[PDB]
């Protein structure tokens, strides 16, 4: 058999469905026929309108009780976050580790955060 | 790309596992650096 | 193999940005059509008259001073002028060559040594 | 997509680069081509082949360096667009340094003419110098150096637009244009009145110009190279640091020659 | 903005009587005395009611070590030390200088 | 191991390699240094025998070594490389190939300064290079260009690691950074790459004027010619003062650091910390001409550059009162780094008072090339770019070496570089106001005895040095048993005064930066998920 | 010649430096590394005599 070219983002399964086909014959080559990789899975994702690499700031709406603990999500097993209050900008940087095992507690504003691990490594 | 990583994966030289001791090579740096500028004066003072 | 493996979280793939991004795409190819043919009708009635008006000038003026470098090879070594104090030093012979003489030397014209 | 297939890729957008030996390789070939001329300006070598080698080999070494970025870019796809954002600014702050440089030899210039020395005769000038008469050759040569900015502009926007044979032959003519303006440079320098080691004005005068034709010589090959990826298929309509690159070092050379040309003729003389 | 003295007092005893565990006593009271003022009595009988909730006797000796730290005279001290003198009694907390004789 | 140290391409190999280098240049800089201040005991030749040329050599060796080999390396390269793509949260920093190739363009660099001193006379120039002496009617032979080539090589380095980090602060910071959230350090390597930038290229200038006088018979400085030999001095220094605020600043940053997490409260006024570093690199490239007060400037030039050169002592006064204001009601853990943090700011405070009495250009008719200058400049060099590089060294050296440092040996090593560099660099405020000339082998014989004590400050920094070089070795060999035992300082951060010990292990790093979260010597590619910030 | 897919499918799908990873890698990478090894070799050889005084002979 043959690999696909992976015409949406659930439609590609590897680094090998990334390639797609070439520019004709005179054409000039456009953003999805010549792009691969990781650029070409950033490129499909614009264009599905999904933000591959999510750049999203943390979640400072709540406090975040021990009870209810701030979900982040880790491809790994643990994260490196920056808590700096119950508003934005609150109190000072404070950087915790929350990992698989320990809920990161903040100290100076008593946030919890709870790792949620996605993984599969 | 996926090199070995620990206590003394960080650095150039070899410290625990090696034949000669550590402080042979951790002094010797020192000092060949130490005496570059005796080498210099020892041949300037020749000419 | 853990249960979180089949779980897609991306998030809703409706958002206006994707379709934004398509026409701005769309619109950048045909913007980039009507610039393109406003500076062919720049680079055809403008650079070419300009290159054509100024290598006429500039021919008539390289074949005066090629006729006045011509007379000034026939100049004997006693009727070259007095090179100044400023002029061609000689602070250490050069490393290419024989001595005296830079990389667009000319013989004809920088005789002075 | 699921959490199984994004588990497989980068998270983060910016380029891992593979380890690679040119760095420590152009450092070996710098430090040859540095011993070798310091040993060569003072006889200590008997011939220029040393150097010679040395630059060759340093020349090879930053080509091989630029055909695995070519590579990089085109073929592994690990320029997405944080990464050409990365080298746009990059190249952006390299241009600002050698416009510095140009500002340097731009202050040298302008201390020796504004304060016109007693052994050159109080006068710029200096007496015996005849200038270079502005509107003979540089006339030609800045105006073909405009329309090389109006070419490349072109050739660029029939990129995007799509155009395969208007922006090939945009960047061939801008070439041509740009190796005629170093051929005229060339032909300057031949039939020219003064020497570099004609004072301070010959001193000043062939370090800002010819500072200003290396640029364009260099400037001659990234237009090369950029007709050979654009001929081979490598540049894309919306995917092109390269292009971006050659034609923003176009531009900025360009008002380098503006500003070395007023000041250097039409204030000089 | 700057809080007045009563509003310190009314947001610190909300503070520990929201506390819920025994690291969120000590982070309540860690930067409960990182002020530059010595805390109202109301709001250390709080302190005490709040290390008593969560079953830790040694932050309840370190309320009035810290307050002791804290204030400026030796005569402050005895002015606080008497005015928790029902509430200290009643919780059963020593001081650590009747705890440690010395 | 040939693919991770040659072929590098991650940041922190680079960063361990180029302080390999930076701190073996240092001990040869102290070694030219030591012979210096050895022939400078008692008048008349002790050591060379005569021969001034060679020692010459060895100032311009000493100077340049110590500042483009030591400080600069150390300071940019290694600090910069390991904390700057982790303080921001970037996974590797952007072009690591020109990041490696800084690095291994800086040692050849080194190789041809020290064939420059082998090869027939060695450069006898002073650190500055001025012509005519410079030129090829003072100086024959090769060597001042080979001297001027470990300045290209060294230049090539830092513009390149200095566009490397602009783009990497400011393309590749992490989700939650804004720019206004950064740290201390980070901004300051920021701004000292911006001055790298904005410098070296009047330096390569006026170096390659240098080298084209010497060998292609061009008169940019020659006065039979009608060159100019004050060009020079104005090019050099444009790049020249540029360039100490550029070895100043990441002291800066660091001091900032070792400062706050000492005192256990944030810095003061951090917004205002950032303010005052860009005023002092925006106003670094206006003053340059305070080195030249003699040459015959204009009174209304003059009146300008010292009211140029005096207006930069409010920033710097700004960054040294906010300082105190975060050492000012916390609590005092002194470890060596806030030792180091301590004395650099009463050392570098008295630097920089005689600088500001060096500011004045009617005074610069007194002290210009006199010791006192080199009393300053050692002060400020000194202590602000050596006790900066120390309290940096044991700042981070725990954290990204996973082996911790013995701490009695480190506050002895500290007490003695202390007093040490203090018996050095006091007496030459008095040899200069009583009219020591500078550069000179030998002295009227009224200077012995302020030039005797300082000779012998100099075996006690030379001894500290070699009690450093030790203690890096026992750091090496016995780090984990240092943990182990109470020989070192396991804990930066003490528990508050409230806080059970149990609650302080669950916590047990309280950082305002991301460096102290990572693992002891951290991960090969750290970073895998970014890291978040609010 | 549009050679870009092909040369994808060949970089991606090799466990080689990149460098070596396309066919003709060999043709400039033989002759470079012995110009380059000598190109390195002769200017430190060249250093005992600069150190020594001895400057070329003019033959
Ligand atoms: C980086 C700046 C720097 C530093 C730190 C020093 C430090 C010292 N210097 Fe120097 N010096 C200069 C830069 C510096 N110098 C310059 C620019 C000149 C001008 C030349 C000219 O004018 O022509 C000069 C000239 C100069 C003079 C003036 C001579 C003259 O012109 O007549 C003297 C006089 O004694 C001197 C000696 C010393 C001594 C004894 C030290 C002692 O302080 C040595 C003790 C220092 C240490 C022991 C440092 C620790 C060692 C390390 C390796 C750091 C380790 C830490 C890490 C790696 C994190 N040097
Ligand atoms: C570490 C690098 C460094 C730093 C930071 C400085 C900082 C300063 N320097 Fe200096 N200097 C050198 C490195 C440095 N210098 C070198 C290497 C030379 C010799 C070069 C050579 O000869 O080759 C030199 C020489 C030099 C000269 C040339 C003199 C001469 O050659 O004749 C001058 C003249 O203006 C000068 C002045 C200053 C001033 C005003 C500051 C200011 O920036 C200092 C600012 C700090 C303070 C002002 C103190 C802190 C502020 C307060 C405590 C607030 C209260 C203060 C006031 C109200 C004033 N120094
Ligand atoms: C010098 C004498 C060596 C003798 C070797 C004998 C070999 C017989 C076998 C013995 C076992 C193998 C030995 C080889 C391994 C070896 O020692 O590493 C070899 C290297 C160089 O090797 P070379 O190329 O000169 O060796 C020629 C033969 N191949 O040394 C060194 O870098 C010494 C480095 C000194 C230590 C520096 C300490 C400071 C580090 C600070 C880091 C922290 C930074 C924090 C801030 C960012
Ligand atoms: C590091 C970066 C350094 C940046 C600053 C560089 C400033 C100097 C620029 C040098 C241009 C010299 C030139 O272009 O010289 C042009 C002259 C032209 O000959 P002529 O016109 O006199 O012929 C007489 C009749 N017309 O060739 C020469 O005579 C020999 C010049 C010296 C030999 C070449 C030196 C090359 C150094 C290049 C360094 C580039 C980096
Ligand atoms: C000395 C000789 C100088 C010759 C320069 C040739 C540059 C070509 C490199 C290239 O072409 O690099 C291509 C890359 C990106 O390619 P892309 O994404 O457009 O590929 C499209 C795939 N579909 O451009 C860059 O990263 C930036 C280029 C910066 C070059 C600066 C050169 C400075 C040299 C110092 C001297
Ligand atoms: C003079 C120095 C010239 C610097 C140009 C840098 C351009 C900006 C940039 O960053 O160009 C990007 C490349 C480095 O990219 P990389 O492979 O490290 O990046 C990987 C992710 N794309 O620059 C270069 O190839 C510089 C090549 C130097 C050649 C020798 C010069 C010796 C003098
Ligand atoms: C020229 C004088 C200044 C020189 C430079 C200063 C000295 C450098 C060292 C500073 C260390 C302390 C800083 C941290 C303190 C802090 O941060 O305090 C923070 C407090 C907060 O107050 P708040 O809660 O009411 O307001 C909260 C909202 N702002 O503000 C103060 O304390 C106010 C202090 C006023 C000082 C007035 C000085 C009066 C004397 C002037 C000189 C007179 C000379 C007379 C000679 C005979
Ligand atoms: C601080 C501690 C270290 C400082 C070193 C001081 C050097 C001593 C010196 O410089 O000694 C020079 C003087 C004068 O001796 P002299 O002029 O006869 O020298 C002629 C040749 N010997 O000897 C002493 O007075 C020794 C007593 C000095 C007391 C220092 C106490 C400091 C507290
Ligand atoms: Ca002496
Ligand atoms: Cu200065
Ligand atoms: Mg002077
Ligand atoms: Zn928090």
């Amino acid at each position: 058999p043959v690999v696909k070219t992976a015409q949406n983002l659930a439609e590609v399964n590897g680094p090998e469905t990334l390639i797609g086909p070439g520019a004709k014959e005179g054409t000039v080559p456009t953003d999805l026929d010549q792009e691969t990789g990781l650029a070409r899975l950033e490129l499909l994702g614009k264009l599905e309108g999904i933000d591959v690499f999510d750049t999203k700031p943390l979640d400072s709406s709540r406090k975040g009780t021990m009870k209810d603990p701030i979900i982040i999500e880790s491809y790994d097993d643990y994260r490196y976050v920056g808590c700096t209050g119950s508003p934005a900008g609150s109190h000072t940087i404070m950087w915790l580790k929350p990992t698989v095992n320990e809920v990161a507690r903040c100290w100076e504003c008593g946030s919890v955060y709870k790792l949620n691990p996605v993984g599969v490594p | 790309v996926h090199f070995k990583d620990g206590v003394y994966e960080n650095i150039p030289f070899k410290v625990k596992g090696r034949k000669t001791p550590y402080a042979l090579s951790h002094f010797g740096f020192f000092a060949i650096g130490f005496a570059v500028p005796f080498v210099a004066c020892y041949v300037q003072l020749k000419k | 193999l853990p249960p979180n493996a089949l779980k897609p979280a991306f998030g809703p793939p409706d958002k206006v940005a994707a379709q934004k991004f398509k026409e701005s795409l769309m619109a950048t190819e045909k913007h980039a059509k009507d610039t393109s043919n406003m500076w062919v009708k720049i680079s055809v009635w403008v650079a070419l008259p300009a290159i054509a008006l100024t290598a006429v000038n500039t021919y008539f003026v390289e074949k005066e001073h090629a006729e006045h470098r011509e007379h000034l090879k026939h100049v004997p070594d006693s009727e070259w002028p007095r090179d100044y104090e400023f002029m061609n030093i000689r602070s250490k012979p050069f490393f290419w060559g024989d001595g005296d003489k830079t990389l667009f030397w000319n013989p004809v014209v920088n005789r002075h040594i | 997509m699921t959490h199984l297939e994004r588990s497989r890729h980068q998270q983060h957008p910016f380029h891992m680069v593979m380890p690679s030996p040119w760095p420590i390789v152009v450092s070996f070939a710098l430090l040859s081509l540095a011993l070798s001329t310091a040993l060569t300006m003072h006889g200590y070598i008997g011939n220029m082949n040393m150097v010679y080698l040395a630059l060759f080999v340093l020349l090879t070494s930053s080509i091989l360096w630029f055909r695995d970025i070519v590579a990089e870019a085109t073929y592994l796809g690990d320029h997405t667009m944080a990464v050409r954002k990365g080298i746009n600014l990059g190249f952006l702050m390299f241009v600002l340094s050698e416009v510095l440089i140009f500002a340097g030899l731009f202050w040298a210039y302008f201390h020796s003419a504004m304060s016109p020395d007693v052994t050159l005769g109080a006068c710029w000038p200096p007496v015996g110098i005849e200038a270079v008469q502005p509107t003979e050759l540089p006339l030609l040569n800045t105006i073909i150096l405009l329309s090389s900015g109006a070419t490349v502009t072109y050739s660029h926007h029939a990129l995007i637009a799509g155009n395969r044979n208007k922006a090939l032959s945009g960047l061939l003519i801008t070439f041509w244009l740009i190796v005629i303006f170093v051929t005229c440079q060339y032909i300057e320098y031949t039939n020219a009145a003064f020497t570099i080691s004609d004072g301070v004005y010959g001193s000043v005068f062939y370090a800002g110009t010819g500072l200003h034709f290396l640029h364009m010589v260099m400037l001659a090959a990234m237009l090369g190279v950029n007709y050979w990826r654009m001929r081979n298929y490598h540049l894309t309509a919306g995917h092109h640091v390269g292009y971006e690159t050659t034609i923003i070092y176009t531009h900025v050379l360009d008002v380098i020659w503006l500003f070395l040309y007023v000041v250097f003729y039409w204030w000089g003389v | 903005d700057e809080e007045t003295f009563e509003e310190f007092t009314a947001r610190y005893e909300k503070e520990f009587d929201e506390a819920y565990d025994l690291f969120e006593v000590q982070r309540v009271l860690n930067n409960c005395f990182s002020y530059d003022l010595v805390p109202a009595p109301a709001v250390i009988e709080k302190a005490l009611r709040a290390a008593r909730r969560v079953n830790d006797l040694p932050t309840a000796i370190r309320v009035f070590e810290a307050l002791k730290y804290k204030v400026e005279n030796e005569d402050q001290y005895k002015a606080y030390l008497d005015e928790l003198k029902d509430v200290r009694q009643e919780l059963g907390v020593p001081l650590k200088e009747e705890l440690f004789p010395s | 191991m040939v693919q991770r140290w040659l072929y590098s391409t991650n940041a922190k190999d680079i960063a361990v390699l180029y302080f390999m280098l930076a701190i073996f240049s240092g001990m040869a800089g102290t070694a030219m240094s030591l012979i210096i201040r050895l022939e400078l005991a008692a008048p008349g030749s002790q050591y060379l025998h005569g021969n001034s040329q060679l020692f010459n050599v060895l100032v311009v060796g000493h100077a340049v070594l110590m500042i483009f080999f030591l400080v600069m390396p150390a300071l940019i390269g290694g600090f910069g490389n390991y904390l700057l793509p982790l303080m921001i949260g970037a996974t590797d920093t952007a072009f690591p190939r020109i990041n490696n190739i800084a690095f291994w363009v800086l040692p050849m660099g080194l190789v041809c300064l020290v064939t420059s001193t082998l090869v027939e006379s060695g450069a006898g120039t002073g650190w500055t290079v001025y012509p005519p002496l410079s030129s090829i009617q003072a100086h024959s032979g090769p060597s001042v260009d080979l001297a001027i080539f470990a300045l290209h090589l060294t230049s090539i380095s830092s513009l390149l690691g200095a566009i490397n980090f602009i783009v990497t602060t400011l393309n590749m910071r992490t989700n939650g950074m804004t720019m206004h959230k950064l740290p201390l350090f980070v901004w300051s390597i920021f701004i000292t790459a911006f001055l790298l930038l904005l410098s070296l290229p009047v330096l390569s200038a006026g170096i390659t004027m240098l080298l084209l006088d010497r060998n292609f018979n061009t008169s940019f400085f020659e006065v039979s010619g009608g060159g100019d030999p004050i060009l020079y001095e104005h090019l050099f220094w444009f790049f020249g003062h540029p360039e100490v605020y550029i070895l100043i600043i990441p002291g800066f940053g660091i001091i900032s650091h070792v400062v706050s997490t000492y005192s256990k409260k944030p810095v003061f006024g951090e917004i205002s910390m950032v303010y005052a570093m860009a005023s002092i690199g925006l106003l670094g490239f206006l003053v340059w001409s305070h080195h030249m007060y003699i040459v015959g400037l204009d009174a209304d030039t003059r009146a300008y550059f010292t009211s140029a050169t005096m207006i930069i002592a409010i920033p710097t006064g700004i960054k040294i009162f906010s300082w105190l204001a975060t050492i000012h009601g916390g609590s005092i853990r002194l470890a060596t780094p806030m030792l180091y943090a301590i004395a650099f700011l009463f050392l570098f405070t008295m630097g920089g008072l005689t600088g500001v009495a060096l500011a004045n250009a009617s005074l610069d008719v007194a002290f210009h090339d006199t010791y006192y200058v080199v009393g300053h400049f050692h002060y400020v060099l000194s202590m602000g770019a050596i006790f900066s590089l120390f309290a940096g060294y044991y700042y981070w050296s725990p954290q990204i070496l996973g082996l911790n440092y013995n701490e009695k040996l480190a506050q002895i090593q500290f007490w003695l570089i202390f007093i040490g560099a203090n018996v050095i660099f006091f007496p030459m405020h008095f040899l200069g106001i009583n009219g020591m000339p500078r550069r000179i082998p030998d002295y009227p014989d009224a200077f012995a005895g302020w030039n005797y004590v300082a000779s012998i400050g100099s075996f006690i920094a030379t001894l500290s040095l070699f009690l450093f070089i030790y203690i890096l070795y026992d750091q090496l060999v016995n780090g984990l048993n240092n943990k182990v035992n109470n020989k070192s300082v396991i804990y930066n951060k003490a528990p508050d005064f409230v806080e059970s010990n149990t609650i302080f292990n669950l916590n047990t790093v309280k950082s305002s930066s991301i460096e102290f979260l990572l693992t002891s010597p951290p991960a090969v590619h750290s970073f895998n998920t970014p890291a978040v910030q609010s | 010649a549009n050679k870009v897919i092909q040369l994808q499918k060949i970089f991606q799908s090799s466990t080689k430096p990149l460098w070596w990873r396309h066919p003709r890698s060999a043709l400039y990478l033989y002759p470079f590394y012995a110009i380059f090894a000598v190109a390195v070799v002769t200017p430190l050889l060249y250093i005992p005599n600069a150190i020594r005084g001895i400057k070329a002979k003019k033959a």
